[PDB]
Parts: structure tokens; sequence; C-alpha cells
């Protein structure tokens, strides 16, 4: 699973291999991360 | 909120000093000597609040 | 929260006309001068010009992360 | 004489000096700078079956909204949307002074932590009621939200 560290809508990327004491961004210390959106391709009607 | 939150503080307040006369009465004059920080039982108050 | 593409009532477009009467209604001009001059007669596509609330603006600072 | 637009001034000018929820604000403030002291000033002083062995209280104070990372050590200060999002409670500490008096020996007076008090946002005790829009935009809040 690829996360994002939030301090904003868009911060640094990181992965799910980066194996901490818990739940934080590695780079800054945060302790809230979302999911990224997958690159999978949707259909969307535009009705 | 405060005329509520004074009568809430008044009864959580004297709770806390009933604990407190509880371990000094019995932990204090039976067992060891204690000190004050250990006794408190801070945990109290915030609870009930 | 940004502009309708069309109007609701009928189906002309209104959202390439908000940024000309915005901007010059607040320089200083009458509304209802700027409004005719840009070609909108019809009071359906008037109400859509004079009401409508920039709310993007606001929101593009709180953007869901995902 | 006065016109509309002269009472309306006055009416505006009553909105913007007072907000729409200044019956809690004034409230609280008003708990927060006097009942705590007088809950205690009524309380007195604690004595118990011992003869000789009583507590005087002192003072109250509070801290800025802060909270323990699982007993990380110091208190880190914390926004209203971190509480929101991680479900904190939104609260500062609060430390009460005592004296341990042994047989009418007063001693060396000790500030103790007794517990955490729930802070009303845009009170006095509230960090956020004094930041500009542009810095409450930054932490993530509303700049219209009343409080
Ligand atoms: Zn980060
Ligand atoms: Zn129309």
């Amino acid at each position: 699973a690829k996360y994002r560290c939030g301090k904003c809508w868009k911060e640094l990327d990181d992965d799910q291999l980066k194996t901490l004491p818990g739940v934080r961004c590695p780079y800054c210390g945060y302790r809230i991360i979302y999911m990224v959106r997958k690159p999978t391709v949707k259909i969307v009607k535009a009705i | 909120a405060g005329d509520l939150f004074t009568s809430l503080f008044r009864v959580a307040f004297k709770a806390f000093v009933k604990d407190l006369v509880y371990q000094l009465e019995k932990s204090k004059v039976r067992g060891r000597r204690l000190s004050l920080t250990a006794l408190v039982r801070a945990d109290i108050i915030t609870e009930r609040i | 929260m940004i502009i309708p593409i069309r109007c609701f009532t009928c189906g002309a477009v209104v959202a390439d006309k908000w940024e000309p009467f915005s901007n010059r209604v607040m320089g200083g001009e009458d509304p209802e001068k700027v409004l005719t001059e840009l070609g909108v007669n019809r009071y359906c596509c008037r109400r859509m010009l004079l009401s409508h609330v920039n709310i993007i603006r606001e929101i593009i600072h709180y953007t869901r992360p995902i | 004489m006065l016109d509309t637009e002269s009472r309306w001034a006055i009416a505006e000018s009553f909105f913007k000096t007072r907000g729409l929820v200044r019956q809690h604000l004034d409230s609280f403030n008003d708990f927060l700078r006097n009942k705590l002291q007088q809950v205690i000033y009524e309380q007195g002083e604690i004595v118990t079956e011992v003869p000789g062995l009583k507590i005087k209280l002192g003072k109250i104070r509070y801290e800025k909204p802060s909270i323990r990372e699982t007993d990380k050590g110091p208190m880190r200060e914390i926004t209203p949307m971190e509480a929101r999002l991680r479900n904190l409670t939104y609260s500062s500490p609060i430390f009460l002074s005592m004296i341990p008096v042994e047989n009418n020996i007063e001693g060396e007076p000790i500030e103790i932590y007794i517990g955490d008090l729930p802070i009303m946002l845009k009170s006095v005790a509230d960090p956020t009621s004094n930041l500009p829009i542009d810095k409450l935009i930054e932490i993530g809040e509303d700049p219209k939200d009343p409080g």
C-alpha cells in the first residue's frame, strides 16, 4: 500500500515497507497519513 | 456553561479530596511513609468531567 | 462552488461571462450596464451571475489529501 | 435625528464587537477566571482523623491544551483539527499547589497535577482565539467558525 503524509493536501509519499514503532511520517514525524488513489483507470459516465 | 461547570467541578473535586484522605488514613498510617505526589490519583476529576 | 457552465432555466452558456462581469463590477461599474453589454438579457441568466458565490477559492486550502 | 442607517450602525457595531455566542464565552471565561479558585477556597483545607495531619490548598492554574503521548515525557500542544481527526479531547492540564502540614509545621509547598479541563473554543484559554485569518487557515480552521 502507498500512503501520503498529510500536513496539507499533498506531501512526500511513503510506502508500507517502512516499518516504525507506530504510524508516523518518517520524514517529519506527523501522526496522520492518508492512502493515495491507485493508478487504475476509472470510467465515469458523464450524465 | 460556567454555572454548570462550577457545580460539576465542585462535585468532582470533593470526590478527589475524599480519595486523598482514604490514602492518608490507611496507606501511610499503616504500611509506609508516602509522598503527596503518589496518592493523588489525578485521573478522577478528568473522568467525571 | 464554481460558476455553472449553463443557465439552469435555458441552455445559454454563462460560465465564460463570469470573469469579465465580476472584474468590471468590482471596478466600479453598474451591474445592469455590464450585463447588458455582455449580452445577458434574460433575467433567468442574470440571476445566475448576480447570485453566484465563489467558494472554490476558500476550498482549495482544505482539499482532501487522498 | 437618528435615521435608519444610524441605528443599523449601532446594531452592526454590537454584532462586530460581540459575536453570536457571547453568552457562552462570557460564562466560561468568568468560570475560568474566578470559580476554579472559589471552589477550592470554599473547600478551605483537607483535614484527616490523624491528630495533626492536614493540607492547606493554594492556587490553581491551567496550561495550554496539550496531550501526553502514552507517557512520552513532555506534553506537546495540539490544534482542534488534530483532536477532531485523532478522536482526542481538547483539554488543558490544571495544577494545584498544596502544602503538607505535619503537626503545625508547614513544610515546602508542592505543585500537583490534578486533572484535565476541557477547553471551550474561542475562549480565553484557547490559543486559537488570537490568531489572524491566514494563521487560522494554515492550521486548518474555518475562519468564520464562531466557536
Ligand atoms: Zn511528512
Ligand atoms: Zn437563462
